[PDB]
């Protein structure tokens, strides 16, 4: 979908705990470049629950939609406090946007 | 002469079933209207509405608590401790006009029962049976607390609601959602980074963080972190008080307890002052959306 509004969903949901820019710094969250195509648990000197690193999955645009809906059901123990995008729309727009903010 | 007396008196034949129907509007619009204070929703303000309508009562007299629905008066409506639950009051009179036979102090109460089962909070059993007072019942302003205050102020302002130590910190875990808004409060800022999901951040923060007091552009001193969180005064007193520090550590460490005690002390405050007859029907559990397949 769009990524105009994949930003402002990005910005207003995602961007309080994590930063998408290259070299970015952990917040919350991970820094999330270069996501897609990597192995969920490991961005470097950021400490992960050991639940996001034992899930091994390689983030591709459709587990990672999965994930967006229920973070907890996905990673059980995950530690991200996020209650989901609940809408395919803003699904489509955010990962369109991550897609091309984390390249 | 005793306080007044409150019996709760169920909407003319309604059910449990008519009231899922209530929760379904509210939470539905809930999943709406997410661009809310850039996309917090609408999820804090209703369950700080829900607090704010409660936490009038006085339990000397009985005057003030959820029961008479006396927000809905300019008097209450425009207590300075009340900005920005306008907002709040906004999102449910569209589902009020949807149900009208549903009293003031049943919606604004049932409102923040859905806002945290419907962020993920534990079940909140809830009464119904509020009845709406006449204009003569609202209670003056400045019943609510003040956030520039410390561990005693805390103590005592609960003793008026009937609240002990355990209840209060419980209570105050609430304040992982949502964050203060300068224009409404003079504090600036949210207490964690998940704040439209209810768990226990708000404790591992208070504990785990490096907090330091400074001012705010509001000329207020709050203690921020590092991390980009801050903590009213009242917050931090939390762990300045041997006692509340080990409730306080408890939690942190335990959500389920957490969990258990907010939805017992939840309730306590909404349903204070309200004496229910013996035939009324035993506190409803709601299902969430995603109970229900959405
Ligand atoms: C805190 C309040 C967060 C919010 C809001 C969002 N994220 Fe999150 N994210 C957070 C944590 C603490 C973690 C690690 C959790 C753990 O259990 O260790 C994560 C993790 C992710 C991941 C996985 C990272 C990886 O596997 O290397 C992704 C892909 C991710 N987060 C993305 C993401 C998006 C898209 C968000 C909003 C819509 C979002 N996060 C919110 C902290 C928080
Ligand atoms: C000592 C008692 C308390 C004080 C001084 C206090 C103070 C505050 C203040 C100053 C704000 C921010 C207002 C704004 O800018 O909109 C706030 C927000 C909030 N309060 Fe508290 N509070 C207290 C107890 C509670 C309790 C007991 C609950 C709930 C069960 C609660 C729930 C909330 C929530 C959910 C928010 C966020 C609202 C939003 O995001 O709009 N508070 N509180």
């Amino acid at each position: 979908g769009s990524a105009k509004k994949g930003a402002t969903l990005f910005k207003t949901r995602c961007l309080q705990c994590h930063t998408v820019e290259k070299g970015g710094p952990h917040k919350v969250g991970p820094n999330l470049h270069g996501i897609f195509g990597r192995h969920s648990g490991q961005a470097e000197g950021y400490s992960y629950t050991d639940a996001n690193i034992k899930k091994n999955v390689l983030w591709d645009e459709n587990n990672m939609s999965e994930y967006l809906t229920n973070p907890k059901k996905y990673i059980p123990g995950t530690k991200m406090a996020f209650g989901g995008l609940k809408k395919e729309k803003d699904r489509n727009d955010l990962i369109t946007y991550l897609k091309k903010a984390c390249e | 002469t005793t306080p007044l007396v409150h019996v709760a008196s169920v909407e003319k034949g309604r059910s449990y079933e008519d009231f899922q129907k209530v929760y379904n509007a509210i939470a539905l619009k809930l999943r709406e209207d997410d661009e809310y204070d850039n996309y917090i929703g609408y999820g804090p303000v209703l369950v700080r509405l829900a607090w704010h309508i409660s936490g009038t009562w006085d339990k000397h007299d009985n005057t003030g608590g959820s029961y008479g629905g006396t927000y809905r008066f300019k008097k209450e409506f425009n207590d300075p401790s009340n900005a920005g639950l306008q907002n709040g009051f906004k999102f449910l009179e569209p589902i009020h006009k949807e149900f009208p036979w549903i009293s003031s102090g049943d919606l604004f109460s049932l409102g923040g029962v859905t806002a945290v089962q419907e962020m993920q909070g534990p079940k909140i059993p809830w009464r119904c049976g509020r009845v709406d007072t006449p204009e003569d019942t609202t209670p003056d302003n400045g019943r609510l607390p003040d956030a520039d205050k410390d561990a005693g102020y805390v103590r005592t302002f609960f003793q008026r609601l009937n609240m002990n130590d355990r209840e209060v910190v419980a209570l105050m875990g609430a304040h992982a959602l949502g964050k203060t808004h300068l224009k409404n409060s003079g504090y600036e800022g949210p207490w964690g980074a998940a704040n439209n999901v209810f768990t226990n951040e708000f404790y591992l923060n208070l504990l785990n963080e490096d907090w330091k007091l400074e001012k705010n552009d509001a000329n207020n001193e709050q203690w921020d972190s590092k991390s980009g969180y801050m903590m009213l005064p009242t917050d931090y007193s939390l762990i300045q008080d041997p006692k509340y520090l080990s409730i306080v550590k408890e939690y942190a460490n335990d959500q389920d307890k957490f969990f258990k005690d907010f939805s017992k002390a939840f309730e306590k405050l909404l349903e204070n002052g309200i004496t229910f007859p013996k035939d009324a029907p035993s506190p409803f559990i709601f299902k969430t959306l995603e109970e229900q397949g959405l």
